């Protein structure tokens, strides 16, 4: 766990997860999917603590997929943010707290809008153009700051979302071995299997 | 009558019907025999079988090296008692390095059937047991009865038929009692009692159940073939 | 912070 | 807590509270499931003494478990929510630990045990509820139907029914469901269903549900207008 | 602050022969440079030819060996009269150690025996429940004196065959109740020697078909 | 988690042929202060048992208690309660050796280490040592604090191992007793001059002597003594 | 790893002439790193307003929690909560977590709608009420603020008058705090219209 | 023991029924008739108080409509106490809801709720249950418009044109009759009025024996407003559908 | 009404009496043990022609050498099943060893009585639990709802029990062999059952040292269906 | 040191036998793979006792599993029963970092790494202990997917051999393990002592060492 | 201590 990016664009949301799993001086795997598909139209991708974040994940897809069944409905993207937060709030005042920061991109089919929302361990919840967690965000936000246009189609997206890997891959410390890209849209979730 | 519907209720003449309904399921049990002399403490208990295809229902359980009972009635209410028993002896070993005494060994179970006489929801339980042991005070015979009257004697016998043998004890107290440091003609004894139950049926190798405690004897229990000698 | 003379 | 034991047996050996049970099975609504080659299908009897009702809202008479299993049930409505919402909750926790999808013997085994397990608690009466469970296991395309009922016992049907008139299109499915050949296709074992129902119902209108289930998670309810085509295609096959 | 653990000193040595086993220790309680007892057991016939002794902090080793003969008493109770295993009774203790996992026994356990075809068995616990049948093991105080020189001389560790240029091994045997004995009496009194904490008595328990001997041997008191 | 406030100093004892010896001075220490002058340390339980404590007094006054409860919970029900089945001193340790360990193991401890001194029904010696962590072990001579130090030293000259215990007399066992609380008079800052004694015999019974002085202390020498080295006057 | 300063943040309340001022600026960051500059920390229970400083995640959760109390009491009392009795809401939910506490500066801003009388109140993490004729700071730059409203204010100043003051205020605090800043927001509220203004500042 | 005091007010019938439900539905069926009536664009809740007296304070009287949220309103049929111990548990499970979603809580899933704890009071517990049915008028952005009823039982449908309290019989069939799908809210108001005006127990139907209150999207722009009409609100729509 | 753990004037407990009323309405289940292995068979009895038989699951593992078969109100076994499958389970992790078949029984049979006013109600179940061990050999029990157990050579529980019982007082002796044992059941069943025996309404199952325990297939029991009726033909 | 990789012929599993207690040796004769069941494997490294207890209870969870559903246990399924279990105890000091290794129908040959801190990870190679890096460094620049049954033995026995060579935690003898369609199949005991002169000979390796 | 390859 270390990289995990988001990049909301004109009609999709795009979240970039590194693959490396490192256990002390050992890189013990090079393609580890650190996401959950919540729901059709809902994707969220986790870093933090080892054990913490897979057991979080999953608690919340378990959740969010009771929900669907019970209701014959799909939950929005907003509810989703909301009910992870309240969760990961509860947490951060329990005897042992999860230490996992998440983004959930999401496609709300009501709206016609993607969303991308960041929540740190704290229950600390955002909705931005684009997002990231851990180290990353001290090169990304500020080249995004500069390159990100709200316009931008899911193709521009990915260019944009390949200019952030190549910076990482220059001046981070460590190496997390590239990144699994997905796309979430009005068609649902897809992943991109040559990045 | 109106008052038997549990065991909290008084009849008019101060009688606890469920307890008397109790002591009833006893008498229905088989017969089994208790006597002692000075030195041993001797058990002897005819087993009942379902039928010819089925085994002979153990009526004796060890309590400690020191300690055992016979039973007569509800079998699984004697395995209750029988396991708190052998928890209060165990205790008493662990915590005091003390072998528990045969009359606190009453005491105990007299309290824990009172407890299940006075309370709503509760039952008595429905067993009377004959504990036998040998502790510092020597040989010792208790019959515990689930109203929670616990008697030490000399010798006795509960169940069916349990008449024949107690009077036959009654007749032979004074020659029994003297059996000293003879295992043996005190079984005997013993089996000569318990014949005075019997009616149509007699003792067979896999019927007849007999435990000894004593001086020098830890609470030993004999079945089968080990038997054959005393019939 | 905490307001306490 | 009430603690009080509500189902006991009487002296002829027998539990009343789980026979009364039974007894608010057989005055609820007719329900059938026939499985076939490929697929299993859920019918359900709507009564038509309530007229003005809102068919979009008004809970449906099949409820989905998970994507691959539904439960239908006759009896008590209120206690139908209890059982599907253990059951759902289940399915979730099975995925969690199991890393795969309950098995449809698995599900009904659960729900089954749910509803034995108040027939010997203290304090509460059993469930008056009959469930029939169908679906297919993850990664197979052997069609699955099971029925629950109060006491806790369950089996596997070839086809089977429940609640009022029950005993009617029971007699019905005995010389009209063949064990060597089950309907071949969709249409088939919708159509034995809906001829199963029209025994019982009264009119072919609002009064019949269809849920057809197929392998991979395929559920589907049938509209108005679908099930209308088979009644009209069975009556005038029935004159002659 | 309150520090519930001590060291009671003292080591023990087990070794299994073809149709025997020995479980020896040392009868010297000490706490940090005084004596207690010169002659204090912690070797016990715990019943069904089994021996056990829990070396280290005594409160903790009197505790298990306690609950461990109280386990045979019931093992006994509820499963008519059925004899424990020494297997059985390893898997047994190992759930007694594991138990308090998270406030230890401070003790290096040993029990021996026979297995169920006869042999004899020695089995090894740490302070948390690991256990491992093994021909041999020393432990407590001067284990790691005596270990290696069991080594070399029960399982003839880094003994060639002369003259094979060091090619073939010294060929694996059993060893005589009186070759182990010899081993035992020679491992404590070097353990004796050139560690503190041990000497006073030897008490040895020799677990053979016929049942449990005992043998005592004079160590030196300084 | 304790600390000892108001303590007390070495208990000692030893067998000899017929039965036991212990001893325990009168002292009830506050720290370096010499608070309490009256303090009984031996408590007997019935007429064969001398349980003798050190360590903190508040947590032995505890212990007094449970000694003094145990009697009355063994006479209930029991009509040899002054015969066969009297409470033996086996009996009276191994149940403070349960309650000392259960204590250790719930880390909240009795600050003590207890010594029970007595003769079992059969005629056989008893001495036995408990302390905190609930470690007991047994031996012909046992002592506590200073005395585990000094005293046993003194006592094994006289009972080295098991056949020693034979060839000791009851005279030559309290001369030794009485001569090792001299010794902890001199040379431990936390004990008193004043002492009780209690012999435990197969024969003759309990004898429990109190208001005991040392006596026959070797003073005179330190007149000679001048400066720390090369001082004359 | 001081709850109160991780994220940053600052709310400052005014009183005018028949009306009070209530402002925010919008910077959410994670210490050094600047995250969101769309996180106002100002909400409104209908015409009770609540701005709350400090810990990011203490600060929604508060906002739902008061939300939930506030639409409750509305459909029992069949009434709209006033200032007043908000403020001693507040007070009682802080001091419940008194051993505990949510790590906020909260501030009360409204008009009573039966007196017409201008109300303003600060509290503590723990919930002790701070009343104030004049102004209420709290958050990061609390200390910059203090020395801002103390000089710059008068009383009885007209809505637009008011609005230049708080806004000149909160703005050069800002500036002089690190963790502060990122765009700002005022709220203007009358007796029964209330204008709400986005200021443009200096983005660093 | 306790034991021979105890009513059993969870078991079964021999016929397989629930005994204290059916009691309490007996009990329902002599309370005050509650109507509710779905339009395409918007829904009425009509309801009789319980035989009036000339000194009750009527302007300050809430009896038979609740306010459960800005989106969903109750018509209640029964003990009231008994409603208000619901209502309060309802108007909570709505703002659990907010609190934990940011979005107002869907009809179906508090209507579901409610009907799970009325229920659970039949099965387990052994206490009665609630002598109380509900009739839940309510708006979401899922299903729209939506009148739903729940009653002692827990089970709970939902409906177009619906009656719980007394003459749910000979009311049920004056709405089934007269009612029609592209029915607007204006008609609606009329036909509630004039199925109590026929079904009620009293001598003629007057403003201070009815509570009235409908869920329009009348407000400003895609948005709904609950309206508890007022004394003089509802002597002015008697007046001016011609009923007095 | 009246108390759930309430004595009879006789001295019996009536919901344990009453219980094995139920046990009478129940399935025919019959056991015989050889020295070659222990034999369990039961009666399906489907209710419907259109009821999938092989669903019904009668005859139950406990572990590799120990089975077990039901009668009564089945859906009760399923909690009893389950503490027999932990009970063994636990016993091998705490004592690196299999349970003895008696202990096994014990275990169960202490659920029994553990009811009133624990759980509200006795079993409505008659268990027959075979197995094998080291010590006692083969062996067959019978656990009641009254919390009782009785070793058995053979044993017949259900509606046609002592009719059943009967005919196996005639037939067992001590040298039967496992294929005798296996004829001998079918028979039993076939004369006690109200329609008639085939592979599809009888289930068959042994327990032996060697392979464990073992449910027979449709295909093997059509087998020994068709060996018994030849060899009753044969004389 | 312990490692399990897949391969074409299935799973090769290989440890060491080596148990210490700080600095000091306490044995060379330890079993440090668990046969769960015919087509299950359990690998141990850390606590001695910590794995000990849970795999040998994973074995009773994966048993009763099979009594309750008349079917085997997926490898997915019996891995996430002990990392669920070691994530109840987290920050409770368990120290445990294992390998569940097995063939089913559905998976085909798996491998599931599960440690103490909650990480369970599927892959197709892994080495766990204090010498994982040592068989790491032979073991990858020598793994392909193609090697042979004969092959691949022998390059996990060497693996942890390199690894029993230089870390100086790890050592005693090698177990090998090969997991196929039909279950596991154990492939010997190896003593370093004889194996290190035989590889060295054989094979012309350990050039650093003093012949 | 407590063994820990
Ligand atoms: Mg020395
Ligand atoms: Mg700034
Ligand atoms: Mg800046």
């Amino acid at each position: 766990m270390d990289i995990i990016l988001g990049i909301r664009v004109q009609d999709s949301v795009i979240l970039a997860s590194s693959k490396a799993v490192t256990r002390g001086i050992s890189v013990l795997k090079d393609s580890d999917d650190k996401t959950r598909q919540l729901s059709p139209h809902t994707l969220m991708s986790f870093a933090g603590e080892a054990g913490d974040t897979v057991q979080f994940a999953e608690y919340i897809q378990a959740n969010i997929q009771l929900y669907s069944i019970r209701e014959d409905y799909e939950l929005s993207p907003q509810a989703v943010s909301s009910f992870v937060r309240q969760e990961l709030a509860k947490s951060i005042r329990s005897r042992r707290p999860y230490q996992v920061n998440v983004l959930i991109g999401g496609y709300d089919k009501k709206k016609n809008k993607p969303e991308l929302y960041q929540i740190d361990y704290l229950g600390t919840k955002v909705e931005l153009p684009y997002g990231a967690h851990g180290y990353s965000g001290f090169y990304t936000f500020s080249l995004l700051d500069h390159h990100y246009r709200p316009d931008m189609t899911t193709e521009e997206g990915l260019d944009l979302l390949k200019l952030c890997v190549q910076e990482l891959e220059k001046r981070m410390p460590m190496d997390f071995k590239g990144v699994i890209v997905k796309i979430v849209d009005k068609d649902g979730i897809r992943q991109v299997d040559d990045f | 009558n109106n008052y038997d519907g549990d065991t909290v209720t008084f009849s008019p003449t101060g009688r606890l019907f469920q307890v008397e309904y109790a002591l009833e399921a006893i008498k229905q049990g088989s017969v089994t025999v208790g006597l002692r002399s000075n030195t041993h403490a001797v058990l002897v208990a005819l087993k009942r079988n379902a039928d010819e295809l089925s085994s002979y229902q153990k009526k004796i359980i060890k309590c400690d090296e020191h300690m055992g009972l016979s039973l007569a009635g509800l079998a699984p209410d004697a395995r209750v008692l029988s396991n708190y028993l052998r928890q209060q002896c165990n205790y008493s070993s662990l915590v005091f390095n003390r072998k528990l005494a045969v009359e606190r060994a009453g005491h105990l179970l007299c309290d824990k059937a009172q407890k299940n006489t006075q309370s709503y929801g509760g039952r008595p339980y429905g067993v009377g047991l004959l504990i036998i042991g040998y502790d510092k005070s020597g040989a010792h015979l208790l019959e515990f009865q689930p109203s929670g009257n616990v008697t030490e004697l000399y010798g006795t016998a509960i169940g069916a038929r349990s008449q024949g043998a107690k009077t036959y004890l009654e007749r032979t107290l004074d020659t029994f009692i003297k059996i000293d440091g003879n295992p043996d003609e005190l079984i005997k004894a013993g089996v000569e009692a318990i014949s005075q139950s019997l009616r149509d049926e007699s003792l067979t190798v896999d019927n007849l159940s007999i435990a000894i405690v004593g001086k020098d004897t830890p609470f030993t229990i004999y079945d089968g073939e080990a038997v054959a000698k005393y019939i | 912070x905490f307001l306490x003379x | 807590g009430y603690d009080r034991a509500l189902s006991i047996f009487s002296p002829d050996g027998h539990i009343f509270q789980v026979e009364y049970a039974l007894e608010a099975v057989k005055r609820g609504t007719c329900a059938v499931g026939v499985k076939g080659k490929n697929c299993v299908v859920l019918g359900c009897e709507r009564r038509s003494t309530l007229k003005l009702q809102d068919t979009r809202i008004t809970p449906s008479k099949v409820s989905k478990i998970d994507s691959h299993v539904v439960l239908s049930f006759s009896g008590l409505n209120a206690d139908s929510r209890i059982l599907i919402e253990k059951a759902r909750v289940e399915a979730q926790s099975h995925r969690l630990t199991l890393e795969d999808p309950v098995t449809v013997e698995y599900l009904t085994r659960y729900v089954a045990g749910v509803q034995q397990r108040y027939t010997q608690s203290g304090g509460v009466r059993p469930f008056g509820v009959s469930t029939l469970i169908a679906g297919f296991d993850p990664r197979d395309d052997e069609p699955k139907l099971y029925q629950t009922e109060p006491s806790g016992i369950y089996s596997s049907w070839s086809a089977q029914t429940i609640g009022r008139n029950s005993k009617t299109v029971r007699e019905f499915l005995e010389k009209n469901y063949d064990r060597k050949e089950p309907p071949a296709t969709v249409e088939e074992c919708v159509k034995l269903t809906v001829r199963s129902l029209l025994e019982v119902v009264q009119t072919g209108a609002k009064n019949i549900e269809i849920t057809v289930v197929k392998p991979d998670s395929d559920i589907v309810a049938l509209s108005s207008e679908e099930i209308n085509q088979y009644v009209t295609q069975i009556e005038q096959e029935k004159q002659e | 602050q309150f520090n519930p653990y001590g060291d009671n000193g003292g080591t023990i040595l087990g070794i299994a022969g073809e149709d025997f086993a020995v479980l020896a220790g040392d009868t010297r309680n000490i706490t940090d440079y005084s004596i207690n007892s010169r002659y204090e057991p912690k070797v016990f016939d715990c019943g069904d030819n089994i021996v056990m002794s829990a070396n280290g902090f005594a409160a903790d080793g009197d505790a298990l060996v306690k609950r461990f003969k109280n386990s045979v008493k019931w093992y006994h109770f509820d499963h008519n009269d059925k004899k424990l295993s020494i297997n059985s009774a390893a898997r047994n203790i190992q759930h007694l150690l594991y138990g308090k996992r998270f406030f230890p026994y401070y003790v290096h356990t040993i029990i021996a025996g026979l297995d169920e075809d006869g042999k004899g068995a020695v089995y090894s616990f740490d302070p948390v429940g690991s256990y491992e049948r093994e021909q041999c093991r020393a432990g407590g105080a001067a284990a790691s004196l005596i270990m290696p020189f069991l080594d070399n001389q029960v399982n003839f560790k880094n003994q060639y065959e002369p003259g094979t240029n060091g090619k073939v091994k010294k060929p694996l045997k059993y060893l005589s109740v009186e070759e182990v004995i010899k081993l035992v009496r020679d491992s404590f009194t070097s353990a004796t020697e050139r560690h503190i904490q041990v000497g006073d008595g030897l008490e040895i328990l020799i677990v053979t078909k016929d049942g449990v001997r005992k043998e005592f041997y004079e160590l030196k008191r300084d | 988690t304790q600390q000892p406030i108001v303590t007390g100093t070495s208990v000692i004892s030893m067998k000899y042929d017929n039965g036991v010896i212990i001893a325990a001075d009168n002292l009830g220490s506050y720290g370096s202060l010499l608070r309490f002058n009256g303090v009984e340390r031996l408590i007997p339980v019935g007429d064969n048992t001398v349980v003798g404590i050190s360590g903190d007094i508040s947590d032995m006054q505890h212990i007094e208690r449970l000694l003094k409860d145990l009697v009355t919970e063994n006479a209930y029900d029991n009509p040899l309660a002054d015969a066969e089945e009297a409470l033996e001193p086996s009996y009276i340790f191994e149940y403070l050796a349960t309650v000392m360990y259960q204590r250790r193991s719930k880390m909240n401890p009795l600050w003590n280490a207890i010594i029970v001194a007595g003769v079992q029904s059969n005629g056989d010696q008893f001495l036995r040592y408990v302390n905190l962590l609930g470690v007991t072990y047994s031996s012909p001579t046992l002592a506590t604090g200073f005395g585990a130090h000094m005293a046993n030293p003194l006592l094994r000259k006289v009972v080295d191992r098991e056949s020693d215990i034979p060839k000791t007399t009851v005279q030559v066992a309290e001369e030794a007793i009485v001569n090792a609380m001299r010794v902890l008079y001199y040379r431990d800052a936390r004990s008193s001059r004043n002492f009780s004694l209690a012999i435990i015999d197969k024969n003759t019974g309990l004898t429990f002597k109190k208001n005991l002085q040392v006596e026959n202390m070797k003073w005179d020498f330190a007149k000679d003594i001048k400066g720390y080295g090369t001082q004359k006057i | 790893s001081d709850p109160s300063s991780i994220n940053g943040g600052i709310v400052v309340a005014m009183t005018g002439k028949d009306c009070v001022a209530i402002a925010c600026d919008l910077r959410l960051g994670s210490q050094s790193l600047g995250v969101s500059n769309k996180f106002e920390k100002i909400f409104h229970y209908g015409h009770v307003f609540l701005g709350i400083t400090g810990l990011a995640t203490d600060v929604t959760t508060l906002n739902e929690m008061f939300r939930y109390k506030t639409n409750l009491y509305k459909l029992k009392e069949e009434r709209a909560i006033e200032p007043e009795t908000f403020t001693q809401l507040v007070s009682s939910s802080l001091y419940e977590r008194r051993f505990g506490p949510y790590f906020v500066g909260p501030v009360v801003a409204g008009i009573n709608s039966k007196s017409g009388k201008p109300f303003i109140a600060g509290f503590d993490l723990i919930g002790c009420i701070d009343e104030a004729k004049d102004f209420i700071v709290s958050g990061t730059a609390s200390d910059q603020l203090f020395g801002m409203c103390e000089s710059l204010y008068e009383p009885n100043l007209e809505p637009e008058d008011l609005f230049e003051t708080i806004s000149q205020a909160l703005l050069n605090a800002a500036d002089r705090d690190a963790l502060s800043g990122w765009g700002a927001v005022v709220y203007i509220i009358k007796k029964d219209e209330v204008v709400k203004r986005y200021l443009k500042m200096r983005q660093d | 023991g306790s034991r021979r005091y105890d009513s059993r007010t969870t078991i079964f019938s021999p016929e397989g029924r629930l005994y204290q439900v059916e009691y309490a539905l007996e009990s329902i069926s002599h309370a005050g008739t509650a109507i509710g009536i779905m339009a395409s664009d918007g829904i009425v809740l009509a309801a009789e108080r319980k035989v009036t007296s000339t000194l009750l304070e009527q302007d300050t009287s809430t009896e038979k409509l609740y306010k459960l949220n800005d989106k969903i309103a109750v018509a209640v049929a029964g003990l009231t106490a008994d409603a208000e111990i619901l209502i309060n548990t309802a108007r909570i499970h709505a703002q659990n809801y907010l609190k934990t979603y940011n979005e107002d809580i869907p009809v179906e899933i508090l209507v579901r709720r409610l009907s799970d704890i009325k229920q659970g009071y039949t099965q387990h517990g052994g206490l009665r249950p609630f002598g109380v049915s509900f009739i839940y008028a309510g708006y979401d952005d899922r299903y729209g418009y939506q009148l739903y009823t729940s009653n002692p039982s827990g089970n709970y449908t939902g409906w177009k044109a619906i009656s719980v309290g007394a003459n749910t019989s000979a009311a049920q069939t004056l709405l089934q009759m007269d009612y029609k799908d592209d029915m607007k809210v204006d008609d609606a108001i009329e036909l509630a009025l004039k199925t109590l005006s026929k079904t009620t127990d009293s001598s003629a139907l007057t403003y201070d024996r009815l509570e009235f209150a409908t869920i329009r999207k009348g407000a400003n722009d895609g948005e709904v407003y609950q309206k508890i009409f007022k004394p003089q609100e509802i002597k002015d729509i008697l007046v001016k559908t011609g009923i007095t | 009404d009246r108390g759930v753990s309430t004595f009879s004037p006789e001295g019996r407990l009536f919901q344990v009496e009453y219980s094995l009323e139920a046990i009478k309405l129940g399935s025919t289940a019959i056991g015989i043990a050889t020295k070659e292995g222990v034999v369990l068979g039961v009666e399906k009895r489907a209710t419907s022609p259109l009821l999938e038989s092989d669903s019904i699951e009668k005859i139950v593992e406990i572990d590799r050498h120990i089975g077990c078969a039901m009668s009564g109100l089945t859906a009760d076994a399923r909690s009893m099943i389950e503490h027999a499958r932990t009970a063994a389970v636990t016993h091998n992790l705490y004592y690196d060893e299999d349970i003895n078949v008696e202990s096994l029984t014990q275990s169960v049979c202490d659920l029994a009585l553990r009811f009133g006013e624990l759980m509200s109600r006795p079993f409505g179940v008659a268990l027959l639990i075979a197995g094998h061990d080291a010590d006692d050999g083969y062996q067959l029990f019978h656990a009641e709802p009254s919390g009782t157990f009785y070793r058995y050579n053979a044993k017949a529980i259900g509606s046609g029990s002592e009719g059943a019982q009967a005919e196996l007082l005639n037939e067992w002796h001590s040298s039967l062999t496992l294929k005798e044992a296996e004829l001998l059941v079918l028979k039993i069943l076939k004369q006690v059952m109200e329609e008639k025996l085939d592979e599809n309404n009888a289930q068959l199952s042994c327990i032996t040292k060697q392979d464990g325990f073992k449910i027979y297939d449709n295909e093997k029991t059509a087998e020994l269906i068709k060996e018994l009726k030849e060899k009753e033909a044969a004389e | 040191t312990t490692l399990a990789f897949r391969f074409q012929g299935g799973i090769i599993v290989a440890v060491d036998s080596r148990a210490t207690a700080g600095n000091w040796v306490a044995s060379q004769t330890v079993k440090k793979v668990i046969e769960i069941n015919p087509f299950l494997l359990g690998t141990m490294a850390g606590g001695a006792a910590d794995c000990q207890f849970w795999e040998t209870w994973l074995g009773s969870q994966c048993r009763l599993h099979e009594l309750r559903e008349k079917e085997r246990i997926s490898v997915a399924a019996a891995s996430k029963i002990l990392s669920n279990l070691v994530y109840q105890y987290k920050g409770a000091g368990l120290s445990m970092g294992t390998m569940i290794c097995g063939y089913t129908r559905k998976e085909g040959p798996t491998i599931y790494y599960v440690d103490s801190d909650g990480t369970r990870l599927k892959g197709d190679i892994f080495c766990v202990g204090s010498g994982q890096t040592f068989a790491y460094g032979v073991l990858d620049s020598n793994y392909k997917w193609d090697l042979s049954v004969e092959d691949a033995l022998y390059l996990g026995k060497r693996s942890i051999l390199a690894a029993a060579h230089r870390d100086a935690y790890s050592g005693g003898s090698v177990n090998l393990y090969h997991v196929t369609e039909d279950g596991w199949i154990y492939h010997g005991n190896h003593d370093v002592g004889e194996l290190f002169w035989k590889v060295k000979e054989e094979e012309g390796s350990f050039n650093n060492v003093i012949g």
